């Protein structure tokens, strides 16, 4: 099995039916559609080979090393139920392959050429599961759900945000202004856009600078903690170091951190936060690339799996009935996979692996993307309260004004809160409470007639196969 | 001047019943046994010119005894050793170095002193040959 | 316009058909495939709309600032051939919403949350216009073709490579030794794993010490200037950094890096490698995640134009023969885009727009994965000299030895270059010549004689739709 | 392992060798054996090169190693120190070392032995042919000092460096980061 | 030992009818061929001395030949290489280079390993002619 | 090979009348003539064997000729050169430097190439003879 010639992943040691995974191996499953006339156990060894110690001709050089050990290993393929073309393969990887506490080099192993394979039509990276052995290398969120709301002194609800609207334009003296008639109103939080950062109309120094003064002034007249995302993205390192210290300097909660920045410059963060005392916010831009085909790509859970162990405190989850894409069922997977210290299998929510954290910081998830006051009542129901809500077009978007449509949400939230411990049913008395707290809350009302018949219904892309 | 790098230098020079009886524990314990030569025998030199592919599979002291007779008919005046190639789960390393055969005349080195901060010298060895 | 309530993106002023694009504004192709019952033109302004200065419902905001400059305008759709439901859409952004000199931002703009979107089945950006105004804000390549060749006084054909197998398992000591025969029996430069990093079995700093003495023993033996790609892809910024200062201190040619660890940590790399006078190489981990589907993602020609202005030196593009996905023509237009100055529009390469480059150095093409000396006269009629050429399983898998496989592949690629100049059609003639010159080499004949009838013939999926 | 600190020998021992032994109900008590959980034994970064590490370094291969203990243990000027070293491993020997006790003593300053040794350990390496070490005490007051001997001892081109057990675990696990960072085996 | 700096270093040497033919296809193109000349074959030594001026606008194969044969003469114990320049917008560099003259014995590479801070080794190469 | 280190290199040996003619200028402006030898002819190689004391109060340029045959018969196979010396205010340095003999073949020089950061190349230039 050494000798020169090209010989099949099968029969060169990757396929093994009778093999059963130690508790110390990487797992990973493979939405695996093959190429007409390639075998879904060829397709498997395939995916196994290249992730790990293979190449498509046979070396001297393996005999060097004890092969054995370090090749993964393919250990069951099964059929997806309702595809006629489609199979599920958990691929077994050991320890020896990756570097302790590093992303990157995870990603580099898995997901490194396995997608662009020619036998292969498309695959799709459903879960993985990560050994005690491996999570414990990781540092974790900087604070965690427990640290966060201590430090706020917020209890018993989902935090209040609000996107600032609109998106680019707006002056520092200006941008300022929309901050302080956001908090003041009843907002825990307001926020930068996601593509604001430093451009020609307003740099990102003179906006750090105004919106500290809007928090200050706000937490003086509220008497509560206010916070503001301050978007540090930035096209090198040590830009992005200057625009950090400078908010720890003006005394920030919190900062915010786009996505498309990468794992080695979000891990980055994640240690510069711990040793600075900062709460870190992703925003997930450009996400939807390569996770909203169910036939391709990665599966948002994997996502959120290593974005819990590079150390983020928030994270952007979906909403199901926003704007945006999001499969109910599908969606209360992403929040137990960053919230729930130990997450048992069930495949109607995506999970697949029972995944054991050990005491790993708990991620608090972001609904956010079209969302308002007549929501109230399903997203309470759905996720509960260790939640972050963001409104954008529905706080700015009011008719009355600002400090209006921050009370119409606040209210909006705590007649909810309130209805629900004392034991009335929020699913169906949901819109009839909103109704009676409208009698005496006047903003409240005209919330309710402009985002009445608005609402976002459309077919699913992502979405559960054991249904 | 004679060049102690590797096992049983200090010991007079083996016979090839004395080489053929180390192979033979070399090959019991499975270990690959790989012919290397060189004419430059300077001390943490890595890599010496390989003999063809190590001996992976061979059960026979004798099939790796014709192999030296063969490197030293093609290389007379050459550093010839024997490396025996471990391959476990924690190893994965050279187990035995020893040399075989040592030319006429060794080579002496000369060492070149260049002066540089306060009284540190960092120091050059050079073959004469 | 202005009043509260929910409008449609058309209607609010993002639709424009008798819009010209200006000079200096950034154009954008999306292939939108909407949903049963959108219009394009509803479709084409809501990707228009929340990639600039755009929300669901109408903010009052939006009065303050001057929107007609900063809302990026969607000016003509046009359905694509061969598809009954899928449209091309040409969408203009001002340079008012860009940061001078950042990758990241402009992903953050255009493909932040436009691909999420429940109105739109799959999107996918196919080529983006840069103006002149824009690409000079960046640096561009460390030293490009023209500056890498005059190091290593190597002119005329392509260079040579060999990844280093196995890709895992391979000790300190013994890795070089694979290097060290690699250099020596012809090839110009060898290579690390993308997955290899700092791995408990073998750590850097040993791998570092131990291939740059197998590098100038090579380079002693041979009379030639010999690299070795170092990989120094970690978990954090403060360990890179690390890793390439100790890189530039043994006195390496070269440095590798994956394109996994984000724009902004690539970007930071670039301003080091300038500073420092070392070549950057990038391996694309990861790309088939969002490149590999035609219907949805980012095309790899896009990419392409990011990494260029972010500055690399060499990038894998993909083999037209290889093992990896890649159609002859497509394949084509990213060696177009990396190479040449400027580039007129060609429908059948997938170039849409005119694109002036205006004096930023040229990346260097990389052909990798499956191939061999029978695949030799392909290869050198497709894409050219200014090309570099690896065989990981083509060298070290050879019957002989590594020495020997080095030298199959050099003798073969000097026999090509030599028959093309003379007047010798390579694309006919081609088989024979590399018989002709196994006559006096005998370690090309035994690789011809192991690689001949094995070739890698499958259905491309990213594929032109005007042929 | 919620009771335990990742990567901190000091921690560990806090806890369980703590106050259990200055206990009045028991007349003595000794700890026998430990063991550690896999998860436990990845936070840490382990020896800086290991068996395979240190042989691959010195091409030395199928037997033990050869030592010896520069003696007498005190008394010794900067300049006979490395005579006796030169004479060690010229002999045969693969390391000379310092004695544990040899620090930074009023008749021999560290700094004027370090020196003396590097020109013996070269010496003898060109006239055998074989790459010989010396074990350089850097055992120090503070850390400021210790760090200032083993930077010295890198930029001399030591091979390996010794320290005593005294010093203390955090001491111990700061040159550990140190030796990998640097190319040092610790001995 | 045997300098591989260049194109065509591992096929035989290039007789007057291949080179005659290979400067055909630079000419066609519309590169400058000049002839360089050394005694010294080091690895990323950039500058050899050069015969005469860059023949910029020759439209004769034949008309570099004679050049070569007169550098020959000349210079019979030198490396002698033709090197193709491109005047292009944004080229303006050297295209192709082969050495079509080599000595009747190739000079061999010492290299010198000095010892620095660690185990970090500058190396120096240096030719025995 | 020629080594030009000082004036009148590029122009033929000096006669005996025509170094008479410039010792002559120096006098005049009233420098001291100094004669200095050397068998390594390195560039930036400051301080040469000084033949005796520098000529400071001498008013004839024949009593610096006779010293000069006497240091080309003492050190046939070396540099000679002549070095005028101003003693005024601002200068206190040399004025005019000019070799009058030099051996029968001229040493070249090898040219060493240390590979240290990056590119960067420390050079070493060193005497044949
Ligand atoms: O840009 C936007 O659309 C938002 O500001 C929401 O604004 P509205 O509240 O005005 O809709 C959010 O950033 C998205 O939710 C991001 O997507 P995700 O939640 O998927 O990260
Ligand atoms: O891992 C591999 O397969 C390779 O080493 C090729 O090895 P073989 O030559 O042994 O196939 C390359 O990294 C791929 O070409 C990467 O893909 P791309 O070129 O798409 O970046
Ligand atoms: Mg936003
Ligand atoms: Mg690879
Ligand atoms: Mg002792």
């Amino acid at each position: 099995r050494y000798k020169a010639g090209v010989l099949k992943y099968a029969q060169m040691g990757y396929w093994d039916g009778d093999y059963v995974p130690k508790d110390t191996d990487v797992l990973a499953l493979f939405r695996i559609t093959p190429q007409e006339g390639v075998d879904p156990v060829e397709a498997a060894a395939a995916v196994a080979g290249e992730s790990s110690t293979a190449t498509w001709t046979v070396v001297w050089t393996d005999r060097l090393t004890a092969c054995d050990s370090y090749r993964a290993k393919a250990y069951r393929v099964e059929p997806v139920p309702g595809t006629p073309g489609q199979y599920f393969c958990y691929v077994a990887y050991d320890l020896i392959l990756f570097e302790e506490g590093s992303i990157a080099n995870l990603t580099a192993s898995i997901i490194g050429n396995v997608f662009s394979f020619k036998p292969l039509k498309a695959a799709r990276l459903e879960d993985m599961r990560f050994p005690v052995a491996y999570v414990k290398t990781y540092k974790g969120p900087p604070t965690g759900i427990v640290g966060e709301r201590e430090r706020l002194d917020k209890f018993g609800k989902p935090l209040l945000g609000a996107t600032t609207k609109p998106k680019l334009g707006l002056s520092g003296k200006n941008y300022g202004r929309v901050v302080y008639e956001g908090l003041k109103g009843g907002l825990d939080f307001m926020k930068d856009d996601e593509n604001i950062n430093s451009q020609p109309f307003m740099h990102w120094r003179d906006r750090f600078l105004y919106v500290m003064e809007a928090v200050n002034l706000a937490s003086a007249q509220t008497g509560e903690v206010k916070g503001h995302y301050l978007n540090i993205t930035a096209g090198t390192m040590e830009e992005m170091y200057r625009r950090a210290e400078f908010a720890k300097s003006l005394g920030s909660v919190i900062v915010m951190v786009d996505l498309i920045i990468g794992y080695t410059a979000i891990q980055s963060i994640s240690e510069w936060c711990r040793q600075n005392d900062m709460i870190l916010h992703m925003h997930r831009a450009g996400h939807g690339t390569y996770t909203r085909q169910k036939n391709h790509g990665i599966s948002f859970r994997v996502i959120a799996k290593w974005l819990r162990l590079a150390g983020v405190d928030h994270l952007h989850c979906g909403t199901a009935v926003g704007k945006l894409e999001g499969d109910p069922l599908t969606v209360q997977g992403y929040y137990n996979v960053c919230r729930e210290p130990f997450n048992t299998v069930d495949l109607p929510r995506g999970i697949f692996f029972e995944q054991d954290w050990a005491d790993l910081r708990k991620v608090m998830p972001v609904a956010s993307g079209g969302i308002h006051a007549g929501q109230m009542h399903q997203l309470l129901s759905l996720f509960g309260d260790d939640v972050v809500l963001q409104f954008g077009g529905g706080t700015i978007g009011h008719p009355m004004g600002i400090q209006a449509g921050a009370t119409a949400n606040r209210v909006a939230l705590e007649a909810m809160v309130l209805a629900r411990n004392e034991g009335r049913n929020i699913d169906v008395e949901g819109p009839e409470i909103l109704r009676a707290a409208a009698k005496w809350c006047k903003p409240l009302e005209a919330a309710l007639d402009t985002w009445g018949n608005i609402t976002f219904n459309y077919t699913s892309t992502d979405t559960s196969d054991f249904v | 001047m004679r060049i102690t790098q590797g096992c049983f230098s200090f010991l007079p020079d083996l016979t090839d019943e004395q080489i053929s009886a180390q192979v033979d524990y070399c090959l019991g314990r499975g270990w690959a046994v790989s012919l290397e030569h060189t004419d430059d025998p300077h001390p943490r030199n890595t890599y010496w010119e390989m003999w063809g592919m190590p001996m992976f599979d061979l059960r026979d002291p004798k099939g790796v005894m014709i192999e030296l007779d063969e490197c030293r008919k093609a290389w007379p005046g050459r550093y010839i050793r024997i490396n025996a190639f471990d391959s476990t789960r924690g190893f994965e390393t050279v187990t035995m170095s020893f040399i075989v055969n040592r030319p006429e005349v060794e080579p002496s080195l000369r060492m070149e002193r260049t002066e540089v901060d306060g009284r540190s010298i960092r120091y050059t060895h050079s073959i004469v040959r």
